[PDB]
């Protein structure tokens, strides 16, 4: 039932969250270390519940505090969508003991504790991978607890901290300490809190949620080890020369930190040039299917395959691809397009796949194991069927040897199958390699006639020629983009190309062995490339001991751009 | 596939000469014997020529023996047919016709007349009279 009503306010983070990187000693020195933390004066949202949507999303890490005293607050759960369709943590805390498990349970709109049943909390429990029992954790004052998930390890750190009578965050240091971690390896999007209510009863509750994010955090070690402070190195530019220095101190002078560059914004698209369009309306639908054993074949080049209207031309079911998507022929570029359109036997549709034998594969139609294309069978019993029976369709029966991938045999002679001479005439062993299909309208679904095209694609090896009508829409003119043209992944800003390209270029090389004029094969133009504004910062400070005032100078760049 | 078209024909004076072909296009079947029929508007239709598929065997009608010449060419699949000293009694819907050779007692035998898988569209020949 909903009985539970929550608002929420806002507050800083100051400086909290900071908690031993690795569990190892040191004294007297400062650590840089790379890992999640919470990066400084950020976001914090104050929840306070009173007696409701507790979807509150997980991300990467969690942050959780909080000030009651009276134990309201009870273990957690974690998972994706929290249902019974998926997993879901289930870390419960208890006065006596702490329980996890996983298992698919059904949680309500408010999971809750009855106060000592979890019914409310999951109807049922089915099918469940892990469960595990430990020492509870949880034991005027403020109680910070940081859980993450990396690479599949559910880790908790926590502290309890002294606190006086103060409104806010309380300013100062305290670090966190380990105290768990667990295999479950398991994607968690978001979380929830669980409340124990007497019975029900008026009650109150306020906590502080924060998300996490990977930074780089330096930190000191005093003589006993406990850390006593850290210094961020992407809050503002001083942060930076304390990082990049190693000291806390930073005396008067001039210091360089790192460098700027413009970032790329978008991509741009440069397909082969567009004249005219794929005939497929004459493959899929022509009156006429070429036989088993010889197979017709129609090559496609230099136009745009619309797969999308194929399902307008035959009355087919689906696709079925292997080294391509159906849904993703529109993208995907090929310089070749090969079909093979003929008429088989029902139960012959799924003679047609790789690693396959029988007496069509080895003696009429054989396709490499490597086969990259799309395959289309449907039924034709309403035009290849007569009541006297057709007789036109024929199909090899003895051959020699295994047919190679590709190879058609159309040839007809008299098979011998003894050891004296055929002589031409087929007498004792000797037969014909050619049977007439029997179609009949009232066959069974297995011996129906059936029409079979397969389209094969050429991969990337030539200037490609058949593919979706992409536009390629210009990248404008002063634009710091990226380019990915037939392999070459690149980025600038890029202009149009005055350069003489003769109509054999198509690439352009400077001086410093690099590209700076790049060719779109939609349209012959030729595209001028020059690296996007970037440069250096320094910082000029005095000593620390007067102030933290500073001056940030960008080298070589006036201010016009960031 | 197997579809047949014909050509030629047109209005003659008697004893005079013409030629007619029927082209056999997407044939697959390895051995057939295509026959020529004509029908004259109140008579029903009958047989005229036909030969081997194999060697050429000839077999002539009797009304049009010697009068009627028929050729059978591989290289573009078609039957040319040759008139000449035509009569009043050749006025018919001149038609072309392909079908498969008859298999009895293990032998190969070519049978026309009736019974025929396809036909074309045919023409017509006329004499002035
Ligand atoms: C905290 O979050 C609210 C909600 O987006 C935001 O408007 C506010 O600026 C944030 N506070 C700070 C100090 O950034
Ligand atoms: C470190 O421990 C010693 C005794 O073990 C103690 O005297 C000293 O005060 C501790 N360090 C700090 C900073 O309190």
């Amino acid at each position: 039932v909903n009985l539970i009503t929550r608002t929420q306010s806002y507050t800083n983070s100051f400086t909290r969250g900071v908690y031993y990187p690795d569990k190892v000693f040191r004294s007297s020195v400062l650590h840089s270390t790379q890992d999640l933390f919470l990066p400084f004066f950020s976001n914090v949202t104050w929840f306070h519940a009173i007696h409701d949507n507790p979807a509150l999303p997980f991300n990467d890490g969690v942050y959780f505090a909080s000030t009651e005293k009276s134990n309201i607050i009870r273990g957690w759960i974690f998972g994706t969508t929290l249902d019974s369709k998926t997993q879901s943590l289930l870390i419960v805390n208890n006065a006596t003991n702490v329980v996890i498990k996983v298992c698919e349970f059904q949680f309500c709109n408010d999971p809750f504790l009855d106060v000592e049943s979890e019914f409310r909390v999951y109807s049922s429990a089915n099918n469940c991978t892990f469960e595990y029992v430990s020492q509870p954790f949880l034991m005027k004052n403020l109680r910070e607890f940081v859980f993450k998930n990396i690479d599949g390890y559910f880790k908790i750190y926590s502290k309890h901290t002294p606190i006086n009578l103060e409104r806010d965050l309380p300013q100062g240091f305290s670090a966190l300490e380990p105290l768990v971690d667990l295999p479950i390896g398991i994607n968690i999007t978001r979380f929830q809190t669980l409340l124990a209510l007497h019975r029900w009863t008026a009650g109150a509750a306020a906590y502080y949620v924060g998300y996490l994010q990977p930074r780089t955090f330096l930190l000191k070690y005093n003589e006993n080890g406990t850390i006593t402070d850290a210094v961020d190195c992407a809050l503002d530019p001083l942060s930076e020369t304390k990082c990049t220095l190693k000291s806390f101190t930073v005396e008067k002078g001039i210091y360089q930190t790192s460098n700027f560059r413009v970032q790329p914004t978008e991509s741009i698209v440069r397909f082969p040039n567009i004249t005219n369009l794929c005939p497929f309306h004459e493959v899929f639908n022509a009156t006429t299917f070429a036989s088993v054993y010889a197979w017709n074949r129609k090559r496609i080049s230099n136009c745009v395959a619309d797969y999308s209207v194929i399902y307008n031309f035959a009355p087919f079911f689906a696709f079925k691809c292997y080294g391509v998507s159906p849904t993703k022929l529109n993208d995907l570029c090929f310089t070749n397009v090969y079909a093979d359109s003929f008429v088989i036997r029902g139960n012959e549709v799924s003679q047609i796949a790789p690693g396959q034998t029988g007496n069509i594969a080895d003696y009429n139609y054989k396709l490499p194991d490597d086969f990259t294309g799309c395959v289309i069978a449907w039924n034709s019993n309403k035009l290849d069927s007569k009541p006297s029976g057709n007789y036109n369709y024929l199909y090899r029966l003895f051959r020699k040897s295994k047919l190679k991938p590709f190879e058609r045999d159309i040839s007809t002679e008299i098979y011998q199958a003894g050891n004296k001479p055929c002589n031409g005439v087929a007498g004792p062993n000797c037969y014909s390699p050619l049977q007439s299909y029997g179609f009949r309208p009232t066959y069974g679904v297995g011996h129906q006639p059936y029409r079979v095209v397969v389209l094969s694609f050429e991969l990337l090896h030539a200037p490609a020629t058949v593919c979706g009508p992409k536009k390629s829409t210009n990248l404008v003119k002063n634009k710091c983009v990226n380019f990915n043209f037939n392999g070459l992944t690149g980025t600038g800003v890029l202009t149009e190309s005055n350069k003489k390209f003769l109509p054999f270029q198509q690439f352009g090389r400077d001086i410093a062995d690099t590209t700076d004029a790049v060719r779109d094969p939609q349209t012959l133009e030729i595209l001028d490339i020059t690296p996007c504004s970037f440069g250096g910062v320094s910082v000029i400070t005095p000593g620390t001991n007067t102030s933290n005032q500073v001056a940030v100078l960008y080298q070589g760049v006036n201010c016009t751009e960031v | 596939q197997v579809q047949l078209q014909e050509s030629g024909g047109g209005l003659v004076q008697p004893g005079g000469s013409l030629r007619l072909s029927c082209a056999a296009s997407g044939f697959t079947l390895d051995d057939y014997a295509i026959g020529w029929f004509r029908q004259a508007p109140g008579k029903e239709r009958e047989g005229v020529l036909c030969i081997s598929a194999s060697g050429g065997s000839t077999l002539y009608a009797d009304s049009v023996k010697g009068r009627f010449t028929i050729s059978r060419d591989k290289d573009k699949n078609t039957v040319y047919l040759q008139m000449n000293s035509l009569k009043p009694e050749d006025t018919a819907v001149y038609y072309c016709a392909a079908a498969g050779r008859l298999d009895l007692g293990s032998g190969y035998v070519c049978y026309g007349y009736y019974g025929t898988d396809y036909w074309g569209k045919g023409t017509q020949v006329t004499v002035s009279s």
